[PDB]
């Protein structure tokens, strides 16, 4: 209640550039908010952040085998991991479902997978340009995203493009 | 063109004596670990069909990150975590519809320490039917973020809230929802 | 869950090619961690080689040896064996899902035997420096290919061939010692249950 | 490095026994192995941190201890005759599989039923033949080491008062003078060879030693026979011109 | 397939 916390954080991290081609690891140790030590597989050691962690890379870096474990975090940690989730991960696919409707003072974009999306508003034939309010992008938690771009102005087509689908999404009003 | 990123977070706090353990995916959690069942407990039910982890290893992860962190409050002088008061934001999953079901999400973001009691009001009074939340997800800046959900059937003569306590928070934080 | 490696003792003439088998049950672990760990005389236990990766091989020290996949083996190569080799070598795996929990092979005794350039094989008695009256049988300086059988007598003890070296004349030697308290017990027929050299000097005392 | 202590150790069923072990790698993770008579080794416990994070279905017979990432102790709180073998000790970096386990050199334990089957070796030295040396110019001696139990022995040879190592070949294995009993008592042997010239100096001296690793002055004895303690047995012979 | 944690390492004392 009124005993003050104190928080202790490990984050190991995976960085992917275009697949399991380029990767890069990153060991860190966090007290509170503050990074106190971490291992770069760019650097190749154990490097102090802060003071904080200054007893720790030293010790580390000196262990039997440490050096060696960790420069080859990037093909039995990453790459591994990559690997085992790939057919649910970088692999899922969920195609967004599209309404549209308009509002007193719309087209809703909800439940697709990945994130990358691309919606634009045609009125019509011809892509509008103005008056365009993007809500931006909303992750929902649970493996899906939703976004709300709303126009203000005939025939009108919401066009969605996400990886999800081979041609643009198109939904008239 | 595929750019990706896999985390492994881990955190342990005292005096609460709470640690948690989970894989995130872009933003995403792939799994974490309950620490009270040693179990892993997959964010979708069909990832557990597809991958495994054993959740022993996770249990020792924590115990090294609670010897740790006494070490670490020592270098510290025991200097405490300041308080970060979150960011709560309600929403629904899809349109509404009336009479049409639909789940209300109470997004609670930028807070540290990982401890909030989040409670859905429905018409100023408590409910606690299926609703569901998640782990503390971590964060760019190494603070956290949480989703709670409630599923509900839209109605005119319903309205909800959610109540957001946080040690950061002077006063108990309340969001509102209501349909126009 | 279960490794499998050459049962018991091998015995090999030095620059002699060499393959010790392992192979491994892929039942609950699905990708595992493969070594081979080795003992020297008189020393402890310690790694000769590992792969981690699943098709890549490791080579230590001369040997070589194949995380192959499909064979589901780690079988251990040398192509030439060097008396020095000679010592326990186990397999081994560990679940590369969880903790480190190595999986060892029963270990397989590899036993190096160094050519004997010049034969001279005798059988001696020797005395006790004490009493006089006490003495064993000293079976020496046979071929490399001659084997000492042990005696199937309890009353008669026999051990197994010794391979020495005095490194200042560079000169190496096998041997073996045979003794017994039985009273019809001679030097002359103490290794009569082995076939050894036909020109073996039995002095006459 | 590994460190651990006993190196052999007798006792009889039912007392306790207690192992320590040390390592100077900065490992996080230590193991305790267990070498039965067959030499199949199988894993016993692992700690990772202080804190055990394996156990192997072992007896609770079985009590390890670290209060300390480098130390790792294992006690036997009513040794049984199933306990006799060879314990092994050893370090990781963690607990991660693809680390390299580094062991130490093992505790070497012999349970028995009854401490009156322990028996120290009788050691004789076998001085050369006159046969050998017309023949070949070289002289081999001879050490027995007979009837002792359990086969806890270190054997060695000294020249001069110095230990030596060339011109040396121990048996590997004991033999047992008795191979239907499991209790038997053991026989080692062990040749020293040297030249001629070397042998037939009066001035030279040479020396068989057997280390004999038995019972402690803490244990009690009720026997006529001497109490089989850790001790040394030794049978030296000089030169001899003629 | 299996996720590999990595593990956690204890501080400097
Ligand atoms: C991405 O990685 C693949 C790996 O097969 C490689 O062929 C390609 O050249 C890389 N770059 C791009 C732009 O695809
Ligand atoms: C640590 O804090 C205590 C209490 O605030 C203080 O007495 C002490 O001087 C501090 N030590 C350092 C090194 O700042
Ligand atoms: C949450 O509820 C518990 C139990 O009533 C209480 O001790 C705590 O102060 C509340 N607030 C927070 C931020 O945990
Ligand atoms: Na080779």
């Amino acid at each position: 209640d009124t005993r003050p916390r104190f928080l202790e954080q490990v984050k190991h991290e995976c960085h992917f550039f275009n697949g399991t081609e380029r990767v890069r690891f990153l060991d860190r140790y966090f007290y509170h908010q503050e990074e106190y030590v971490r291992f770069d597989s760019d650097v190749g050691e154990y490097r102090a952040v802060t003071e904080l962690g200054r007893p720790d890379a030293e010790y580390w870096n000196s262990q039997k085998d440490l050096l060696e474990q960790k420069r080859a975090a990037v093909d039995t940690y990453c790459r591994h991991n990559y690997g085992v989730g790939e057919s649910f991960t970088v692999q899922r696919r969920v195609y967004p479902e599209v309404t549209v409707y308009p509002a007193k003072t719309v087209c809703s974009v909800n439940g697709f997978y990945p994130g990358s999306i691309e919606v634009r508003w045609f009125r019509n034939g011809q892509e509008e340009k103005t008056g365009v309010v993007s809500t931006g992008l909303i992750q929902n938690g649970d493996w899906t995203f939703q976004t709300l771009v709303m126009l203000e102005t005939e025939v009108y087509t919401c066009q969605v493009e996400h990886p999800s689908l081979t041609s643009p999404l198109t939904v008239e009003w | 063109k595929e750019e990706h990123v896999i985390i492994q977070a881990e955190f342990y706090l005292n005096p609460d004596q709470s640690g948690e353990f989970m894989f995130d995916f872009d933003g995403d959690e792939i799994f974490h670990v309950d620490m009270a069942k040693k179990e892993t407990v997959w964010r979708l039910e069909e990832f557990g069909r597809f991958a495994s982890f054993e959740a022993q290893g996770a249990l020792a992860n924590i115990a090294v990150d609670k010897a740790n962190l006494e070490i670490m409050t020592k270098r510290s002088n025991y200097t405490p975590i300041t308080n970060v008061p979150p960011e709560v934001t309600v929403l629904t999953n899809s349109p509404v519809e009336l009479r049409e079901p639909n789940v209300l999400i109470c997004f609670i973001d930028k807070f540290t320490p990982p401890v909030v009691n989040v409670t859905w009001l429905r018409n100023g009074k408590p409910v606690t039917t299926g609703v569901s939340e998640t782990v503390f997800l971590p964060r760019e800046d190494h603070l956290f973020r949480k989703f709670h959900y409630l599923p509900f059937l839209p109605s005119t003569e319903d309205v909800y809230d959610c109540r957001v306590e946080h040690w950061g928070l002077d006063e108990p934080l309340l969001k509102h929802w209501e349909f126009d | 869950d279960s490794v499998t490696q050459t049962e018991g003792q091998v015995t090999v003439s030095e620059s002699k090619s060499l393959i010790i088998n392992c192979t491994y049950s892929a039942t609950s672990i699905a990708y595992p961690n493969l070594f081979w760990y080795v003992r020297y005389p008189g020393e402890g236990l310690q790694l000769l080689l590992k792969v981690i990766t699943a098709g890549q091989k490791g080579s230590s020290r001369g040997f070589e040896a194949t995380y192959n996949k499909e064979t589901t083996s780690f079988h251990l190569q040398k192509a030439s064996v060097q008396e020095s080799d000679s010592a326990v070598y186990y397999c081994a795996l560990s679940d590369s899902s969880s903790f480190s929990k190595l999986v060892f092979g029963q270990g397989t005794s590899l036993s190096v035997v160094p050519n004997i350039q010049n034969p001279d094989p005798a059988v001696y008695q020797l005395r006790d420096s004490k009493s006089s009256d006490k003495s064993v049988c000293l079976f020496t300086d046979f071929d490399s290919q001659t084997n000492v059988s042990q005696s199937k007598d309890s009353d008669v003890y026999i051990t197994d061939k010794c391979v020495l070296d005095m490194r200042s004349m560079d000169f190496k030697s096998n041997s073996a010692v045979a003794w017994s308290n039985k009273s019809d017990f001679a030097c002359a027929n103490a290794f009569n249950n082995s076939i050894i050299p036909e020109d073996t000097f039995f002095p006459s005392p | 490095a590994v460190f651990q202590t006993p190196n052999y150790h007798v006792t009889q069923v039912g007392n306790e026994v207690s192992f320590n072990c040390k390592q100077t790698l900065g490992h996080d993770t230590m193991y305790w192995y267990k070498q039965d008579s067959k030499k199949l080794l199988k894993i016993m416990f692992s700690y990772n941190n202080k804190q055990l994070i394996v156990n192997e279905t072992v007896p609770r017979r079985f009590s390890p201890q670290s209060s300390d990432k480098a130390h790792l102790n294992l006690r036997i709180k009513s040794v049984e005759p199933e306990d006799s073998a060879v314990y092994l000790c050893a370090s990781s970096l963690d607990w991660a599989s693809q680390n390299t386990l580094y062991f130490g050199a093992g505790t070497r334990l012999s349970v028995l039923e009854d401490l009156n089957k322990v028996f120290p070796p009788e050691v004789a030295v076998f001085e050369p033949s006159e046969a050998e040396i017309s023949h070949t110019q070289k002289a081999t001696l001879v050490c027995l080491a007979t009837g002792f139990f359990p086969d806890h022995v270190e054997l060695s040879w000294w020249v001069n008062g110095k230990e030596v190592h060339s011109g040396v070949c121990t048996d590997p294995q004991p033999l047992k003078e008795q191979p239907a009993l499991n209790d038997s008592r053991y026989a080692l042997s062990s040749r020293l060879r040297v030249s001629a010239t070397f042998w037939q100096n009066p001035r030279n001296h040479f020396r068989c030693q057997v280390q004999f690793y038995g019972l402690s002055e803490n244990d009690e004895w009720t026997q006529d026979r001497a109490k089989p303690v850790t001790q040394i047995v030794s049978a030296e012979a000089w030169g001899r011109a003629d | 397939g299996g996720y590999r944690a990595r593990p956690a390492k204890a501080a400097a004392t």
